[PDB]
């Protein structure tokens, strides 16, 4: 053999995954998105029991 | 060998998984319990007097 023109090892492949960051549906995220209609509802609750 | 290194699990090594969980409602659901006991209490004390 003659000498190594190209020297190389062993890599690591992954996914590569990408910045997949959505809009109005990561604002939603924190709490849930259910928690805020039960609160909405306590709210107009409140309001009627102020009315 | 035949512990570690043969068992299934990957204990102490890992450790958080970020925890991927928004929030659960069994933290707000006292919160709701006391806010109608309340709604409640402020009634009944306003029908009375």
């Amino acid at each position: 053999f003659s000498k190594p023109f190209m020297s190389l090892g062993i890599s690591i492949m992954i996914k590569k995954p990408q910045k997949s960051k959505p809009g109005v549906f990561s604002f939603l995220d924190p709490l849930a998105y259910e928690i805020w209609m039960c609160i909405v509802f306590a709210y107009i609750g409140v309001s009627v029991v102020l009315f | 060998k035949w512990w570690y290194d043969k068992g299934e699990c990957g204990a102490k090594d890992s450790g958080s998984k970020e925890k991927t969980s928004a929030l659960s409602l069994s933290n707000v659901a006292g919160v709701f319990y006391i806010l109608v006991g309340g709604l409640g209490l402020a009634m009944l004390v306003a029908l009375i007097e």
